[PDB]
């Protein structure tokens, strides 16, 4: 479409507003209430633009930019004096009842009221009246509340209602007394709670964790990473001051995690300012624990490694793929064994077979969103792959969209949408052991055993492919129930289909496989997504190896006696008395971790490691795609004695004073090209980011703001004479601000958004090519596989009805958002939000046991009899225990397996 | 209409003369808020332009400025010519008081100009300059060599990519390879210059007057070529007294460069302030009232005599009296209690703000300024009568380093050296700033010949004029505001920050971030001190300055100093060095 | 509570300042120890600075030169320009990365005793001119004794300055013959200006508001 801006001629998308529009252009424009995920609503009315109908118009009319079609032949003003005079009034009377509270604020300098205070031009008071206050709620450990800085432009509310499925936010109130929050006080339990610091334009949602140890955003040095803490990848801006990692923004991606973290990803930052953390290499001579630097580290463990016969090692999904790739070129190709166990490995392997030889395509999780019907096998996606659930909730609202879009109503009236689309959905279907949070959306939840599932996903395939083998024993009323999802699936135009490694069973992904490769064959656009469980499980996957339990026979039949354990705590993926019984018998153990395992007290040597805030790396989601993440700061600056390098750098160091005698410190580019040299099927991982050398007209990328302060006196209490700066010879980032950030620049890792009048996160807008779309130049990251030509084919392996066995009882996973990440649950602040470790029972099974709600029973697995207290659930199956995954002395390994000697004690 | 507004200067005669000459097809114009014609030019007339500018009926004399320009980081160039690099010649013209500004568009490869000395003689250093720190070459140079910067240093600072801070590159190591190298570095060869250090009858002496000597007013030296006291030639080495004013301008932001600018010229003070501040508030936008006028006219003539006397009293120290030294700075001492009073510093005040000043006058002020209008006349016919009268002050003074306005146009000299020249040419009176028109006041001009006495008695009229202009405003002070009400007003009155939310939003986002300014060039040129001190600032829109040129009258001084002493003696290049008016941290910035 | 520096410059050492310092005692003899003191005496209440200017805070060193200051009632006026003749290298304005040899040059030409006074931010430290061709602070190759804050520091703290230079001078210990005894330079380790001043400083209460004069 053709519009005129200010007598100047435009080329925009007649299907957008004209919002959205003239932000794309970059005509600067005032705005509250629109958001580019959340649609227009037409409430703060600050986006007030001068309409003309013809060309030779003089009076207009002042309309919303948001509200109004960015149609052909709309002639517009933004700087007309009506206009502005009238945006100027518009913050005047936001400002009317705003409280002096802008030094006492975390949103202070990062705020987009602030910033369109100052865009609009108003700086005079001439309001004298008083001002309304309100109280404040308490919502949780997250999330502050300030409601006094409230300005009512309700995206708080549209976004955690209308967005993100939540349940207790809401607006209360009247007039000009309008409350937004909870009915009463407590924790805001939606698992995406955590975008409303950055959703709301003001201060009244803020970061607590952040707020506790509270700098600028100026002040803050960001770098573009990917969070660890599951296996989704979602791009964000870690942001450090004064040597500690203080937030965790959201980083625009457009292909993957556009606006929105989940609040493990957000807010399960706190390991890495952990105290208990190795700074140094340690070495143990019998009871005395002496300190190293780095050169004397790598000679004495050279000479340790070349006096022993044999060394293996055991990599980890939590490390990167360099890091991984340098113990495998460390230890040899056959005495490298992934950390995972012999279970999680083959459910690995099959999902990772299915995505790259299964020929069905794997969408991104932007595309996750135009899906119509969603079958879930065996995962409890908001638990462990969130953002994937929230993705899930987009698309069943897609139904909604198009059926207001059938009624010629423009994609932005989010509003007249959801009036249209009042309760129509696009189907859902999960299946789980128990009830998941995407009940209140799921056009059907199948509560069973995984085997119960698996089947049902074999008979879902059956019924769409009569090629597909048949289940016999199915009930009527389960029959019905698996006719009506066939009748769902089979009339989608594009049907998905989601499952993982977490559900603890191998028939589940197989029937996942077999639904996805029978929609293929009727000629559907069907999907599949595999969740897996760490950051990097997929690398690990792709470049493979020995499971623990190989290794673990290797050191305890003693052909290993030298054994090399990266970023691993072993009790994850095995038994606890397992591991330490084969760690106590090889006479070399050499840890290579940044986070104090319990395996360190056996351990010889440990190798104090960098966590993702402290080096660069790669890692592969779950969708395949590799990704690079960078280093924040630098952990030496502030803290001379602390040597702590990348695991990569300690383990190419080490192999190359094991081979030359000789220290060499690589560089990242060095590892990235051996991956690719070595590993033909992780060959993308070159092109996720550039090299070193990458430059934008010259200048490096900055980590930090241009007006970074405290230069001059940060250091000052250590030296009065500043040193230089730390020196990125692995990335083209440059620990300082002489560099470049603009939003027009040639690149497309961006470690934060910042333009001239726009302060907010707000100024990711700058940085796009259109509003809420891709990122300019490109989304970072590349995927590492294309989809295969042929597909595989059927399972035959039908698995059989669970029978409740007397005595033995099945282990049920529970997953859990706060409590199932290794590194998450060793924040402090996820103490105060973790569930307390309860088991879960049927009241059949209960009432056998005669254990009620409340009292403490006592089981034995690899002789350790630990006492948990029972909860009652009533969706559990009767002859399974539902057990919390990832706690403390419960494994992820631990599901599907067995449980002896349930008695109450 | 306001007088900031962006001007397309279509309407200026030299444009449609420029028409006429070399075609509607030759050349750009650009609409800028510098009051002055941009015109782009291509790279290969720029030599006849340069010419056809040089032979109009009411020439081109005087080359203002001459500096490049690093476009490669510039977003907004709508309507300008692609460049990634480019050079500007700012042009006067006394006869037309009119000025132009000549751009010439360089790609990252191809960075050769041809040179512009031969036009105008003054443009060596200005080339010389560009060199060394854009690597811009120009074509025919005599001896295009680093003059800011050591022989042995890599890289151009001025560029986009080199590092600003020194915190970037490795902490200074003095070592004795080091010490070593940069003195052999240091070290003048004569072979270098074609000093030809020799005759058949005796040896020249060659002698470094500076870095510490007590005749130079800085860190800088110049070598002398000798014949027992007869100067042959000179070639005076600048660069040691270098802070990289102008890389810093693109470091801060708007409001934080104040003090920055109040260093250029350390004897200025709020003279070096107000050009800054008057472009930075032709890019906002912002019309301060009257009162802001008279008290910026007021600190800037209170250190004008300030300077005067500094000036007045190294003259006559130079020439040999050593006793009013100390009663000159008693003066400056009446005029530092005036000024503390004011500003609350002495010396570089950075009272100066976007919009207006930092504070209101305090209470009891004029008391103060009345002391100093009583103490001042008496002292300075004293200094008059016991040593500007002195017919051996005169001996050294009259007669020697004399030019005439050929020289004085043709070397870009300005201030008190032009007006010895009996060119009346003052920036108050031609190019009214700041409310200048309301003053009545004198611009005195010399015979005809610049002697280095005629530029002191300049300077003591200029004085005597000064404390007319500080008597007629303190008679007549506006009651007013002492801030404007813009709202790009940096920072806010502090009392309504201090109590109200959008102002203290605008004051909570104009110190920390900085004003954002939009993308547009502005230019200020006001007569400073020393002569005349222009400010060209280059706006991305964004909260620090793209490019922030400082054009400085005593570089063009120090420039002409070999070719008005050339044959004198060593004694004659004394009093010519103290009768110049200059200070290094205004000359290599 | 001394500190002892011995130089050395044909020595192996090639990063400046060739000088070794070590924390030893005070050595101090019911003579030798009186006539130290009065050498001391002589050498601190007769200082003679160099004159060696580099940017505005010479300026504000020449003002206090002048009358209204009168520097010459503490004998500091006679202001040599000679490095040999002088006694104090005021490095005095920003020490540039080109004149670094020069100040080193000039540091190197004058003779024992010598002491070094910072004035300014920029000899400090660098000050506001944290740029590429600054040296960050005087001290990074020559030792210096006093540091005055500022940017000018008023003359009166230039003073103040030479006041602490002299308390400096009065109780150190220098060889007080070149044939006999050791050669070793020892310096006080005096208590900082500021643990001196807390008390006073931390007790004030009000001020004087500043819309007066
Ligand atoms: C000791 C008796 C009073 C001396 C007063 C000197 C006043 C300033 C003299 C001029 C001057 C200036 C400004 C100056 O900057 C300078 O360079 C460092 C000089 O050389 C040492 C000068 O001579
Ligand atoms: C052993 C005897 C030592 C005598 C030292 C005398 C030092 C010079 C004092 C007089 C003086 C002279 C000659 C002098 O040259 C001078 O410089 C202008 C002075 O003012 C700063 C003086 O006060
Ligand atoms: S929400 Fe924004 S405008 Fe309101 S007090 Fe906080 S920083 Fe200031
Ligand atoms: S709390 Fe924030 S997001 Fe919600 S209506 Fe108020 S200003 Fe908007
Ligand atoms: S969904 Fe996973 S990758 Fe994304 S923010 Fe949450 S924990 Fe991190
Ligand atoms: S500290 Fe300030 S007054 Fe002294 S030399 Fe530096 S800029 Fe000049
Ligand atoms: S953005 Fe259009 S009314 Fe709020
Ligand atoms: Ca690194």
């Amino acid at each position: 479409a053709t519009i005129h801006v200010d007598g100047k001629e435009y080329e925009v998308n007649g299907a957008d507003n004209l919002l959205e529009a003239c932000l794309s252009l970059g005509l600067d424009i005032p705005y509250f209430c629109w958001h580019p995920a959340l649609g227009s609503v037409g409430a703060c009315r600050q986006c007030a633009v001068k309409q003309y109908q013809n060309a030779e118009d003089t009076r207009g009319r002042l309309v919303m930019s948001c509200m109004t079609p960015a149609s052909d032949g709309t002639f517009i003003s933004i700087d007309d004096e009506e206009a502005k005079q009238f945006r100027e009034s518009v913050v005047e009377w936001l400002m009317t009842n705003h409280p002096h509270d802008c030094p006492v604020c975390e949103e202070g300098g990062n705020c987009h009221l602030q910033d369109m205070t100052v865009m609009t031009g108003h700086s005079f008071r001439r309001y004298r009246f008083t001002k309304r206050t309100h109280r404040n709620q308490d919502l949780g450990p997250f999330i502050s509340h300030e409601m006094n800085r409230c300005i009512a432009c309700y995206r708080c509310v549209r976004y955690y209602k209308d967005y993100a499925g939540g349940t207790d936010l809401g607006v209360y109130g009247a007039h000009d007394n309008v409350y937004f929050g909870r009915p009463e006080d407590g924790t805001l339990e939606s698992e995406f709670s955590g975008n409303l610091v950055e959703i709301c334009p003001t201060g009244v949602f803020t970061d607590k964790t952040h707020s506790e140890r509270y700098n600028r955003k100026w002040d803050m040095q960001f770098a573009p990473s990917i969070c660890q803490q599951c296996s989704i990848g979602c791009n964000i801006s870690p942001g450090e001051r004064y040597g500690e990692l203080r937030r965790i923004e959201n980083r625009y991606n457009g292909t993957v995690n556009h606006y929105f973290l989940c609040d493990r990803g957000r807010f399960g930052y706190g390991y890495v300012n952990l105290k208990d953390r190795p700074r140094q290499p340690v070495q143990r001579r019998g009871d005395d624990f002496i300190t190293l630097n780095a050169e004397q580290a790598m000679q004495g463990a050279a000479d340790i490694l070349r006096q022993s016969k044999k060394v293996i090692g055991i990599g980890s999904p939590r490390a990167s793929v360099e890091s991984n790739f340098a113990l495998r070129e460390l230890v040899g190709e056959e005495n490298f064994y992934t950390g995972i166990a012999h279970g999680e490995q083959e459910r690995l392997q099959l999902a990772l077979k299915v995505l790259r030889e299964g020929g069905i395509y794997t969408p991104a999780l932007r595309e996750i969103e135009s899906y119509d019907a969603v079958l879930v096998l065996g995962e409890d996606v908001t638990q462990t792959g969130a953002r994937v659930a929230l993705a899930v909730r987009q698309a069943v609202k897609g139904k909604a969209r198009e059926m207001a879009a059938a009624q010629k109503v423009a994609d932005w009236q989010i509003a007249a949408i959801l009036n249209i689309g009042q309760r129509a959905k696009h189907p859902l279907f999960v299946t789980n052991v128990d009830d998941t949070r995407l009940d209140d959306i799921a056009a059907w939840t199948y509560r069973a055993p995984v085997e119960d599932q698996a089947r049902l996903g074999f008979a879902i395939a059956h019924a769409l492919d009569n090629s597909a083998p048949a289940v016999d024993g199915i009930e009527p009323e389960l029959q019905s129930k698996i006719d009506v999802i066939v009748q769902a699936l089979a009339g989608a135009k594009k049907p998905l289909i989601i499952s993982g490694t977490n559900a603890g069973s191998l028939e589940v992904i197989q029937a996942a496989a077999n639904v996805a490769k029978a929609l293929k064959g009727r000629g559907a656009d069907v999907g599949i997504t595999m969740i897996a469980r760490s950051v990097n499980s997929m690398g690990l996957g792709i470049m493979g190896g020995g499971s623990l339990e190989e290794a673990l026979t290797e050191l305890e039949t003693g052909r290993a006696d030298a054994v090399v354990v990266l970023e691993n705590d072993l009790h994850r993926h095995a038994s606890a008395t397992r591991v330490n019984a084969a760690l106590a018998k090889a006479p070399l153990v050499m840890v290579v971790d940044h986070q104090r395992t319990a395996i360190m007290e056996n351990a010889h040597l440990v190798l104090s490691a960098a966590s993702f805030a402290e080096s660069d790396g790669t890692v592969i989601n779950n969708e395949g795609r590799a990704q690079r993440f960078f280093q924040v700061y630098d952990p030496a600056y502030y803290d001379s004695k602390t040597v702590m390098l990348e695991s990569w750098r300690w383990l190419h160091s080490l192999h190359s004073t094991l081979l030359s005698r000789e220290v060499d410190w690589t560089q990242l580019d060095h590892v990235i090209d051996a991956v690719v040299a070595k590993i033909p099927e992780l060959a993308g991982i070159k092109d996720a980011a550039p090299d070193a050398t990458f430059r934008i007209r010259g200048q490096k990328l900055a980590r930090e703001p241009h007006r970074y302060s405290g230069r001059t006196a940060m250091r000052a209490n250590i030296s009065v004479h500043e040193p230089r700066q730390p020196q990125d010879i692995d990335t083209m980032f440059t620990f300082s601000m002489e560099g470049n950030n603009q939003p027009t620049a040639h690149r497309s890792q961006v470690p934060f958004a910042w333009a001239p009048g726009w302060n907010s996160p707000q100024a990711w807008n700058k940085f796009q090519d259109e509003v809420g779309g891709k990122l300019r130049f490109g989304d970072p990251g590349v995927r590492l596989f294309e989809t295969s030509e042929n597909g595989l084919d059927y399972f035959t392996s039908v698995p059989a009805r669970f029978q409740p066995q007397d005595g033995k009882w099945r282990i049920a996973p529970y997953y859990h958002l706060f409590g199932s990440d290794e590194l998450s649950q060793r924040a402090p602040v996820f103490q105060s939000r973790m569930p307390q470790p309860y088991i879960k029972l049927n009241p059949a099974d209960a009432a056998k046991l005669g254990v009620n709600a409340g009292t403490r029973v006592s089981f034995s697995y690899d002789g350790n009899t630990v006492t948990l207290p029972v909860e009652i659930a009533e969706g559990l199956t009767a002859g399974q225990v539902g057990l919390p995954m990832g706690m403390s002395g419960i494994a992820p390994v631990l599901a599907g397996a067995h449980l002896e000697d349930l008695k109450e004690a | 209409e306001p007088a900031w507004q962006t001007r397309d200067h279509l309407d200026d005669p030299v444009i449609g003369e420029l028409r006429n000459r070399f075609g509607p097809d030759a050349f750009t114009v650009q609409a800028t808020r510098t009051g002055v014609p941009v015109v782009w030019i291509k790279r290969e007339q720029l030599l006849e332009v340069g010419d056809f500018l040089k032979k109009l009926p009411k020439p081109y004399v005087m080359l203002f400025d001459l500096h490049g320009m690093d476009e490669r980081l510039r977003t907004h160039r709508e309507g300008l010519p692609a460049a990634d690099f480019s050079v500007f010649y700012h042009l006067i013209s006394i006869d037309r008081n009119r000025d132009i500004m000549l751009k010439v568009a360089l790609a990252e490869n191809d960075l050769h100009v041809p040179t512009f000395t031969k036009l105008f003689p003054n443009a060596n250093w200005y080339e010389r300059e560009t060199w060394d720190l854009f690597g811009i070459t120009f074509d025919g140079h005599p001896n295009l060599r680093r003059i800011m910067m050591p022989q042995t240093w890599k890289g151009h600072p001025l560029r986009k990519d080199y590092p600003a801070r020194a915190t970037e590159f490795s902490p200074f190591e003095l070592t004795k390879a080091k010490q070593d190298l940069e003195m052999e570095a240091l070290t003048f060869k004569p072979e270098e210059w074609g000093m030809k250090r020799g005759t058949e009858n005796e040896d020249f002496m060659f002698l470094n007057l500076g870095p510490n000597h007590p005749s130079a007013h800085g860190a800088f030296r110049i070598v002398l070529q000798l014949d027992g006291e007869e100067i042959v030639d000179c070639v005076p080495d600048i660069g040691y007294h270098h802070r990289g004013a102008e890389k810093m301008g693109e470091r801060q932001s708007w409001h934080s460069y104040i003090p920055y600018t109040d260093r250029i010229e350390y004897l200025g003070g709020c003279v070096n302030e107000m050009p800054y501040v008057l472009a930075v508030e032709k890019l906002a936008g912002i019309t301060v009232p009257d009162r802001v006028n008279v008290i910026r006219v007021m600190l800037s003539e209170l250190f004008r005599i300030n300077s005067h006397l500094l000036y007045i009293s190294t003259f006559i120290q130079d020439v040999g009296a050593m006793t009013p030294v100390f009663f000159a700075f008693t003066d400056r001492q009446k005029i530092y209690d005036l000024v503390e009073a004011i500003t609350g510093f002495r010396m570089h005040p950075a009272w100066f703000r976007i919009g207006g000043v930092a504070h209101d006058l305090p209470r009891g002020w004029d008391r103060l300024l009345r002391e100093f209008l009583d103490w001042m006349p008496k002292r300075l016919a004293s200094y008059e009568k016991a040593a500007l009268q002195n017919t051996i002050l005169k001996g050294r003074s009259q007669g020697v380093a004399a030019y005439g306005a050929k020289e004085a146009l043709e070397w870009g000299t300005t201030g008190a050296g032009l007006r010895a020249t009996g060119i009346d040419f003052d920036v108050r009176k031609a190019r009214p700033y700041s409310g200048y028109e309301n003053f009545d006041f004198e611009i005195p001009v010399g015979g005809g010949v610049s002697d280095c006495y005629t530029r002191v008695m300049l300077k003591v009229e200029e004085l005597r004029q000064s404390l007319r202009i500080l008597e007629q405003c303190l008679n007549n002070m506006p009651e007013g505001p002492f801030k404007a009400d813009h709202p790009l007003t940096t920072p806010p009155p502090k009392e309504r920050t201090l109590q109200h939310i959008e102002t203290l939003i605008t004051h909570f986002l104009q110190v920390s971030w900085g004003p954002v300014m939009p993308a547009n060039e502005s230019f200020q040129m006001i007569e400073a001190t020393k002569g005349i001190n222009s400010y060209y600032l280059t706006s991305d829109g964004s909260t620090m300055s793209y490019r922030t040129r400082i054009r400085t009258p005593s570089y063009a001084h120090l420039q002409q100093i070999p070719a008005a002493i050339r044959g004198s003696l060593v004694s004659d290049l004394i009093v010519y060095l103290g009768s110049i008016d200059f200070v290094m941290s205004d000359v290599d910035r | 509570d001394y500190t002892l520096t011995r130089i050395d410059p044909n020595g192996e050492n090639d990063r400046y300042p060739l000088q070794k310092q070590e924390i030893v005692t005070d050595p101090l003899n019911v003579f030798m120890g009186k006539l130290n003191d009065m050498v001391n005496w002589g050498r601190k209440n007769s200082i003679w600075p160099y004159n060696f200017g580099l940017s505005c805070c010479y300026v504000e060193m020449v003002t206090s030169f002048t009358a209204v200051h009168d520097v010459a009632r503490f004998g500091a006026e006679v202001l040599r320009a000679s490095p040999r003749q002088a006694d104090l290298m005021v490095v005095a304005g920003t020490c540039f990365t080109k004149m670094a040899p020069v100040i080193q040059r000039l540091y190197d030409q004058m003779l024992e005793p010598k002491w070094v006074i910072s004035m300014g931010a920029c000899a400090n430290s660098g000050g506001m001119y944290d740029i590429y061709s600054v040296v960050q602070g005087v001290d990074k190759f020559i030792p210096v004794d006093v540091y005055i804050p500022g940017c000018p520091p008023r003359p009166e703290a230039y003073m103040q300055a030479l006041m602490l230079l002299q308390e400096s001078i009065g109780k150190e210990r220098r060889p007080l013959s070149w044939v006999v005894g050791d050669q070793g330079v020892y310096r006080a380790n005096m208590q900082s200006e500021r643990e001196r001043k807390r008390g006073e400083r931390i007790a004030v209460t009000n001020l004087r508001t500043p819309d007066e004069i």
